[PDB]
DNA sequence: TATAATGGGAGCTGTCACGGATG
DNA sequence: CATCCGTGAGTCGAG
């Protein structure tokens, strides 16, 4: 399995960081297996196919919402049903204020564990909807997701060697003359990073 | 009882990988939940088909005929299916070779090199378990690790 | 408690107003998060190390 | 130290031979870097 | 090599003055 | 202008 050179990757400045404009940081997760790094994706393909995911990812946020709100109706169906059972059985009327606000906190739940994939669903989403290379996925259950559902519109890998591919499919005079731009413009901070 | 707060700090945490890399391997093998007596043994039992259609078709290839594309592909998932459970195994009681690696610790052998060679002992171990006596994972596993 | 002990100061007073957050459960968490990251904080882990 | 590689190189051999899940694989793999990372230039990352 | 066994463990202590990356 | 990490801090000899 190939390996880095570490006189070049922890001296300072870490010269694979600024060569492929990698973060210092970013790039300890990566060569020592704490982080995905997006090595290659198939613009194309994405594009030609990015209306029909679209209306699939859709189709699922519906199928979602659709059991909350279902899923929320028959809790307060039995919220008002029990209230009134307990009605019907003559309790004191604040005994019912503890099955009032134990409703409210049922439902509450409900919506929050529904909203917390919508959530995800929607991370999920947006990551692959703007993927691209040299961007850390430093969750894995997303990955694991991301992978299940788009693995035929990218590459990714991991470690030492994704890095190697990161160096292989390099363009040295492409990247070159980007830096050079970047100088002929006067901001300096950005200036001061790309010379 | 369960804050938002909390629900939120605890993925940030869990996140966040720390810099020992003996930490780092720890914390990915917490991930995965134990096993349940009867859990382990569903998994001997998919093992043994998925390990048994593979000796099918091995020697078939060499004398080199070969299943219809009915067959072969119903024979091949279970193939899959197999190597799947078999891996599954490996990550459920990947805690035990790291419970009696600590053991041979400063003994001029290095601890992680000390979980990994465990771990090679593990592969064995789950290869030639057998779920016809009623003994868990686990006692079969010691044996085969030490 | 904190009022009472540390109120004769006024670095004090002026540090139990800046803090950000109160409650025992929160407190433990909130160090339980700056000591050890990468693991997952129950209030029973927080409160035994 | 060079030792110590080759008996990590030689295990990832072994487990990727076997089929070795993948928590597993990785974890020699990172071994591996940090033992040829520790001969080069011991101590510069993390402990010596 | 079949009872069952399932997430580590020592930390290290009293510098000093500087450049470069970050603020 | 003030922090954090990594790198400097005399020579020979002796045991």
């Amino acid at each position: 399995a190939p390996v880095t050179h570490i006189w070049y990757f922890k001296g300072v400045p870490s010269r694979l960081g600024y060569l492929l404009d990698l973060a210092p940081k970013d790039l300890e997760k990566i060569i020592y297996f704490a982080a995905y790094v997006i090595t290659s994706v198939d613009e194309e393909m994405r594009h030609n196919e990015l209306s029909t995911l679209e209306a699939e990812m859709a189709v699922e946020r519906k199928a979602v919402e659709d059991q909350r709100d279902g899923e929320l109706e028959a809790r307060a169906q039995k919220l008002e049903a029990d209230l009134a059972e307990l009605e019907a059985e003559g309790a004191k009327a604040d005994a019912r204020r503890k099955v009032r606000d134990g409703g409210e906190r049922e439902m509450r739940q409900i919506r929050d564990r529904a909203q917390r994939e919508l959530d995800r669903l929607e991370d999920i989403w947006s990551t692959f909807t703007k993927l691209a290379p040299k961007q850390l996925i430093v969750d894995e259950n997303l990955y694991r997701e991301l992978v299940d559902r788009y693995g035929e519109y990218f590459t990714g890998a991991m470690g030492a060697e994704s890095i190697q591919k990161l160096i292989e499919n390099f363009d040295i005079d492409a990247e070159a003359e980007s830096l050079r731009d970047v100088i002929r413009n006067g901001k300096g901070q950005k200036k001061l990073r790309a010379l | 009882d369960e804050s938002e707060a909390l629900r939120q700090a605890r993925k940030d945490a869990e996140l966040t990988a720390s810099a020992d890399s003996v930490r780092a391997y720890l914390k990915q093998i917490g991930k995965v939940a134990l096993l349940n007596a009867e859990e382990e043994v569903e998994l001997a039992k998919r093992i043994e088909a998925g390990l048994y259609a593979t000796q099918l078709m091995t020697e078939l290839s060499e004398r080199g005929e070969k299943l219809p594309a009915a067959q072969r592909r119903d024979m091949m998932w279970i193939c899959r299916d197999g190597d799947r459970a078999k891996n599954h195994l490996l990550e459920a009681n990947l805690r035990l070779v790291v419970s009696l690696a600590k053991r041979y610790t400063g003994r001029g052998m290095a601890f992680l090199d000390l979980i990994q060679e465990g771990n090679l002992g593990l592969i064995r171990a789950v290869e030639k378990f057998d779920y016809t006596k009623g003994y868990k994972f686990s006692t079969y596993a010691t044996w085969w690790i030490r | 408690q904190i009022v009472e002990r540390f109120g004769f100061s006024e670095i004090m007073r002026s540090t139990l107003e800046k803090d950000n957050t109160v409650g025992t459960d929160e407190a433990l968490l909130d160090i339980y998060r700056k000591l050890r990251p990468g693991e997952p904080p129950t209030k029973e882990s927080a409160q035994t190390l | 130290l060079y030792r110590r590689v080759i008996n990590r190189n030689n295990r990832l051999k072994r487990l990727i031979d076997l089929g070795a899940p993948e928590i597993i694989v990785n974890n020699e793999k990172r071994m591996l870097q940090e033992s040829v990372d520790a001969l080069f230039d011991n101590g510069r990352r993390g402990r010596p």
